[PDB]
DNA sequence: TTTATCTCCAGGCGGTATGCACTTT
DNA sequence: AAAGTGCATACCGAACAAAGATAAA
């Protein structure tokens, strides 16, 4: 069964009191509530096996056998962690053979195996060495035999990758080792402090006596919250103590992990963070839980000596990776790390979602209740009241409210005329300064101390991880690896590039290219409120924009003469995400035209001609000629291109002309270096050069299917020309638009030329996966309302137009794609029935589950301020959302196979040497490997589509989902739907190996 | 389902409600939903100028057929009362109307807001959509746009019982207290000028004219009083305190005060107002401990005019649009 | 007659008054 | 004999803001 919220907190609370290592308060709660008849049915075998471990590990042998009296008294038969702790006590305690004798003859009565002790999860490695010489007296040597490290994965796919027999050009970095180690030191360093301050990149304000009196008086209030915080929480922890001395559940132990001065700097640090509009009280009080777990693990870590075991078998693996140190054999970076020997990193115990919100709410309340400030900070001591720094205001959205603490309005103010030049981040949002860790499972990767999930979902959900550990440990060696690789990529900052940015965006903004304006360069009876209205929004969003960019640039400025690296994760799917969220490649034009890679290689014979592929393939001008056009092309605009790379801001000023700004210019700025250059073959180039695949999802239905003319639209066959789908819908659309106006239609005159690919793109791409008339209309609402030269007030009357008409243009665009989606569509329908949520698995190996459950009944925290409403994810029992299923399963497929194409390249491009990246369905290189990257995509392509995905993914679904003859009808419905797979075409993937454009 | 006029007894009694005054009769009547024509007919015959707003195409060209002799009395204008001026934008589709084309067909003029009331609104409020009705007009109201734009004009409308119980409730708490209550009582004279059996009035569906033994059967199901209420907005609503453009302030005082109906006054001004909330509930003269519901729509005017008046304090609210779409 | 509307990059209403069970004064 | 403690459901606000197209519900 499952156990219930008191259950989980009780169990909590148990394990937490190990940890705290406060035995006594746990022993009392225990005895208390064994004591009374109603508490008596709560505690379970695990509540006793918590405390026997805590007594053991102190060595108490009476407090033992009193809880080992308590559990057979109360019920249930002793398992194998019970004998295990009594054996650790009692070797603890160097007791007498005959005893252990004894005990282990019992042991044995009941009948166990002693290695299943050595093999239990629970226990450390020092308990397994006391229990290991308790048990060596009645049994003079006892040993547990070692292995062969774990197998190599033995698959078609992955086959190649794993095999010894063959050449390997592993890369390297550029770094000697002493560097790297001391990068090691310094990320270290700045993790253990778990805050980093960064200078302030906007305009520096002239010093004046307003602002040194704004200063001191902040940092009076600073020194008055501080002491009044300390003293709440003091009287906070005697409070809650006292309520564990009555025989009740609180947070005593949960508040006691932690000392009180890193807490008080918690709170500090989140009250100097709070935006102007306030937060609500449900997304303050999950912070502030979060916060608080990293905090305890980082500090764990520190206290119990696991530091040392990181630092030393760290230093020794670095070997690898520098240039200067050599390794015996050369082999994956997760092979080195387990063959080197793995210290042991034991997983960090989830707190349960009740106990986190009760205790970020808890936090929320003392900050909000400790902080007061004097009413009147312009005029000292006019009125001795004292008003609160956050207040708590109802917000009435439709029938809903919502809570929300907001700031006094004059903080805000202060902290505007006080100007500090320093940010402060957290370390798990900043670039590290050292190679990641090798993803070696699921439990341990990616920072150095901090906790990195795997699976990204949401605060509760667990299925996802449990079905990644259920899995054989070989299957997901090809996923980690591949993360393990894009994570080892070093990277740099553009120099110029940046000081453009910097110069635009200090003075006055250039909101044509991207960068947003200062809140002072703003616009200035029912006329009058409507003026102050619009003034008010656009204010709004003006400074919304211009704090997300002096954030960004911040960070940019920060790392500007420093190399680091990007460690990434993937969500449920597959698709995989770099893990700092602020700063990364993934993000807007500006963040794409930043970054550029660290190792730099020479040009070489075609390195040029992919350069000016690549700048005529950002400038987006050309993007339906060959590539001899491109070239052509971007030969006719050489000076045009000079100019600009010579004079960004002031000349002929070409490149804003571009559709993608800001890269455009960094591309010329590397051309006109190699044009210059004595020998342009032999110039190093640290411009990643970009390749994007057309119709991706197009591309997989094609191969599934093997439809002739669905993959020959695709460009999945030889052609001489590019082929677009997107293209010839629009044709069509406006031949119907052409005849619509020809006869005398308004709106069809309103939009004439501007039904182009991009307003189509998009629905015609989704059309595919099933989506509605609604959400078509409304992206192409959205296309149409940022023209800018389109009349606005035809939107609702255009997008409802050109919807229907795109749809016309789909009666018979696609046969089998469709055919195939549906047969997805009603498989997943008719399994969400049962009640049981569809599941898979991709061709790597990874197991994927679609975790959408009906909402739980209620779900409220009560207290002293509002009671908090919060979703129960995390509830197994809940029913299926047959309508979120059966819209979501070709998707989410279709993305799992994009990621195992991804994930196939990235492996075969590092066997080769190569400095692979990625975007999803975009591959970043350098500029003289591109073309050995495009055959290797077209190998992995035909490859992973050379096994019957379709037949594999039916059987598995007929198995997991048809064994059970609970419903005879309904399971002979569902086998017989899914023993009916869509029948292939006739279609030769190795053409697919030839075909120029099908990653273009 | 939509509530149309059956039989010429109602026909006059309603006609003779709607034109009691014999002084000065003359009013540009607007009627909405005339449907058959039954109400506007005997309107006629009684002597008026109707301006009739049918939301349906089919009906127009049959009140044409009514009023076709007379000349000028009588005007068909195809729009609904309750769609005029959308908030959304754009062209502005016929079923729609905007309130300056409506005032300009009609010649109607402006009129200041302490000048005498131009014209009279009459018809029925929604069968299903009272609320949201309501605070249209409230929000139009107190912000003078649309209507309320050209002056105070009188609006009689027939409304269920349950609608006008929670419209006319006071401090003395038969727990149907409300914000609607609150700015309904203090921007209007609530009257009742008649009252009807629900079964008296004619039920025609979106399908057709309802028949059958249903209609008899929904007579038993949704039998109450309708009641035609009188509204002519306050002459006095507005102060140099409460303006056009702080009414939303007074909206969420409203609404947050009524967040937690159990709570005394004292806790909600601590959580809306940086100010002296004792010194404040001096002012107005109510003890310490008094409750939100045991509070006068006068009262809460009083209240919010006060915490405007606060000269000392530059800060007096918390509430910012921040706080509205989220 | 009533409601949600392709997927991901981690989201949720807060108050009042009612019974029902059992433990505690 | 009364009274406290804690958990389950249910009905309140239906804050306005035009409109149309499809099927699970
Ligand atoms: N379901 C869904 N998938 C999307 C969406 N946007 C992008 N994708 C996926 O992302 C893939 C590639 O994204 P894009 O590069 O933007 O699309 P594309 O078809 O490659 O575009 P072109 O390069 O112009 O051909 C698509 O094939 C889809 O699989 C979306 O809104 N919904
Ligand atoms: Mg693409």
């Amino acid at each position: 069964a499952q156990l219930s919220g008191q259950q989980q907190r009780l169990l909590a609370f148990f394990k937490c009191c190990l940890l705290t290592d406060q035995l006594p308060l746990a022993h009392h709660l225990l005895v208390v509530h064994h004591g009374q008849r109603q508490k008596r049915k709560l505690l379970t075998l695990d509540m006793y096996n918590a405390v026997m471990l805590g007594w053991a590990r102190q060595g108490a042998f009476k407090e033992l056998v009193y809880v080992l009296f308590m559990v057979k008294d109360a019920g249930l038969t002793p398992d194998l962690l019970s004998y295990a702790a009594a054996l650790q006590c009692m070797g603890r305690q160097d007791q007498d053979a005959g005893t252990i004798e004894r005990c282990l003859e019992q042991m044995s009565q009941e009948g166990l195996k002693l290695q299943a002790l050595f093999t239990a999860v629970l226990l450390s490695e020092e308990d397994r060495a006391t229990v290991l010489k308790a048990v060596h007296k009645v049994k003079p040597t006892f040993s547990l035999p070692p292995q062969l490290p774990p197998p190599v994965n033995t698959s078609k796919l992955l086959r190649d990758v794993y095999a010894k027999d063959g050449r390997v050009s592993y890369p390297k970095l550029h770094l000697p080792l002493k560097t790297l180690q001391c990068l090691f030191e310094k990320q270290l360093h700045m993790e253990l402090a778990s805050r980093v301050c960064v200078v302030s990149v906007e305009k520096p304000t002239l010093p004046s006596k307003e602002v040194k009196h704004a200063r001191k008086t902040l940092k009076t209030l600073r020194d008055q919250w501080e002491k009044a915080l300390c003293r709440a929480l003091r009287e906070t922890k005697n409070r809650l103590e006292r309520e564990v001395y009555e025989g009740r559940f609180s947070l005593y132990p949960f508040l006691c992990l932690l000392d009180e001065r890193e807490v008080v700097r918690m709170l500090l640090q989140v009250l100097q963070a709070l935006p102007a509009q306030g937060e609500s009280f449900t997304t303050l009080a999950r912070e502030l839980s979060a916060r608080t777990f990293s905090r305890h693990v980082v500090q764990r870590q520190r206290v119990s000596g696991q530091v040392q075991a990181l630092q030393n078998h760290y230093r020794k693996y670095l070997c690898l990776l520098a240039s200067d140190a050599e390794v015996p054999e050369p082999c994956l970076p997760r092979q080195y790390w387990e063959e080197l020997g793995a210290p042991e990193a034991l997983r960090e115990q989830p707190w349960p979602l009740p106990v986190q919100m009760e205790l970020g709410k808890l936090l929320a309340e003392m900050l909000v209740q400790a902080t007061q400030m004097p009413c009147s900070l312009d005029k000292p001591h006019r009125s001795s009241r004292l008003v609160p720094v956050l207040y708590h205001v109802y917000s009435f959205r439709n029938v809903q409210q919502i809570g929300i603490l907001k700031p006094h309005p004059a903080y805000v103010q202060l902290l505007e005329k006080a100007a500090e030049p320093t940010l402060t981040f957290e370390a798990v949002d900043v670039p590290m300064l050292c190679p990641p860790l090798p993803w070696t499972s699921p439990h341990s990767g990616a920072f150095l101390l901090s906790p990195t999930k795997l699976m990204r979902t949401v605060e509760g959900a667990t299925q996802h991880q449990e079905l990644l550990e259920t899995c054989p440990p070989t299957a997901l060696h090809g996923a980690l690896d591949a993360l393990t690789q894009l994570g080892n990529c070093a990277w740099r900052v553009n120099g110029r590039v940046l000081d453009l940015v910097l110069q635009l965006f200090q003075a006055k903004g250039c909101p044509q290219l991207g960068v947003p304006a200062p809140p002072s360069e703003a616009p200035q009876k029912a006329e009058l409120r409507r003026e102050l209205a619009h003034c008010q929004k656009v204010a709004r969003e003006m400074h919304s924009l211009r704090a997300e960019a002096l954030y960004r640039l911040s960070l940019a400025q920060h790392l500007r003469d420093r190399v680091f690296w990007l460690p990434h994760n993937m969500d449920f799917r597959g698709r995989t995400y770099p893990c700092p969220p602020h700063f990364n490649h993934l993000g807007s034009d500006v963040a794409r035209a930043l970054l550029e890679f660290a190792q730099g290689r020479p040009l070489g014979p075609h390195g040029l001609d992919w350069l000016k592929i690549h700048l005529v393939n950002l400038t987006g001008l050309k993007k339906r000629e060959p590539l001899r056009k491109r070239l052509a092309f971007a030969e006719e605009v050489m000076d045009d291109i000079l100019d600009s790379a010579d004079q960004p801001l002031t000349g002929r000023k070409w490149w804003m002309g571009a559709e993608e700004p800001w890269q455009t210019l960094a591309c010329c700025m590397e051309v006109a270096n190699a044009v210059r250059a004595s020998d342009p073959a032999a110039y190093v180039s640290h411009l990643p050069v970009h390749q994007d695949g057309s119709c991706n999802g197009l591309q997989h239905y094609a191969a599934l299917g093997r439809d002739s003319v669905g993959a020959a639209s695709v460009n999945l066959e030889p052609s001489d020309v590019p082929q677009d789908v997107y293209s010839g819908v629009a044709a069509q659309v406006e031949v119907f638009r052409r005849q619509d106006a020809q006869r005398g239609m308004r709106v069809a005159q309103v939009l004439e030329g501007f039904i182009t690919r991009k307003v189509v793109k998009q629905t015609v791409m989704t059309v595919v996966y099933g989506v509605t008339r609604y959400g078509g209309r409304l992206q192409i609402e959205k296309r149409l309302r940022e023209l800018s030269d389109f009349p606005q007030e035809f939107v609702w009357e255009a997008s409802h137009y050109l919807v229907r008409q795109v749809f016309k243009s789909l009666q018979e665009m696609f046969s089998g794609t469709r055919a195939i989606q549906h047969w997805l569509t009603e498989s997943a329908r008719l399994i969400s029935h049962m009640g049981s949520v569809v599941e898979w698995v991709t061709p790597l190996g990874v197991p994927v589950i679609q975790p959408y459950r009906l909402d739980s009944k209620v779900k409220q925290i009560g207290g002293g301020i509002q009671s908090i409403t919060y979703t129960h994810n995390g509830d197994i029992s809940r029913k299926p959302n047959t309508r979120k299923q059966k819209n979501g399963f070709p998707p989410n497929f279709i993305h799992s196979l994009d990621s195992s194409h991804m994930m196939l390249t990235a492996l075969h491009c590092y066997r080769k040497g190569l400095t692979f990246v990625s975007v999803h369905d975009c591959y970043w290189t350098h500029a003289a490997d591109v073309s050995v990257m495009n055959q290797v995509c077209r190998e992995q392509f035909v490859r992973l589509h050379s096994e019957p995905i379709l037949q594999d993914l039916s059987r598995f679904l007929v198995k997991r989902f048809c064994s059970e003859p609970q419903k005879i009808l309904e399971a002979s419905q569902l086998k017989e739907t899914l023993q009916a797979v869509p029948k292939p075409g006739a279609f030769d993937l190795e053409q697919v190996k030839r075909s120029t454009y099908f990653f273009s | 389902f939509k509530r149309y006029v059956t039989d010429r007894r109602l026909a006059e009694t309603l006609a003779q409600i709607y034109l009691g005054k014999p002084s000065r009769p003359p009013h540009l009547l607007l009627e909405c939903n005339p449907g058959p024509g039954i109400l506007t007919q005997a309107l006629l015959e009684a002597g008026a100028k109707v301006v009739a707003l049918e939301s349906d195409k089919t009906f127009i060209p049959h009140l044409e057929s009514l009023g076709k002799n007379l000349d000028g009395k009588l005007r068909v204008i195809h729009c609904d009362f309750f769609k005029l001026d959308p908030r959304s934008g754009g062209v502005i589709k016929p079923p729609a109307m905007s309130s300056r084309g409506l005032f300009k067909n009609l010649g109607i003029e402006a009129v200041p807001w302490t000048a005498d009331i131009p014209l009279k609104v009459v018809g029925m409020f929604p069968s299903r959509g009272e609320k949201r009705a309501l605070w249209k007009l409230a929000y139009d109201l107190y912000s003078c746009t649309s209507i309320y734009k050209f002056g105070r004009i009188e609006v009689n409308m027939f409304i269920g019982e349950k609608e006008f119980q929670k419209l006319m409730a006071d401090p003395g708490n038969p727990d149907l207290y409300h914000v609607l209550s609150v700015i309904w009582q203090l921007a209007c004279e609530i009257k009742v000028l008649h009252m009807e059996p629900w079964s008296s009035f004619d039920i025609y569906t979106r399908k057709g004219p309802l028949e059958n033994p249903k209609r008899r059967e929904l007579l038993d199901q949704l039998q109450q009083k309708l009641y035609l209420i009188q509204m002519i907005p306050r002459q006095n609503l507005f102060t140099k305190n409460l303006t056009p453009m702080n009414y939303n302030i007074f909206f969420h005082l409203l609404k947050h005060c009524f967040g937690r109906r159990s709570a005394t006054v004292i806790d909600h001004l601590r959580s809306l107002t940086p100010l002296d909330a004792r010194d404040i509930l001096m002012q107005i003269g109510k003890q310490e401990d008094e409750k939100v519901v045991n509070m006068h729509p006068q009262d809460f005017k009083t209240l919010f005019e006060t915490i405007e008046r606060s000269k000392d304090c530059a800060y007096k609210w918390l509430y910012d649009e921040t706080l509205e779409d989220r």
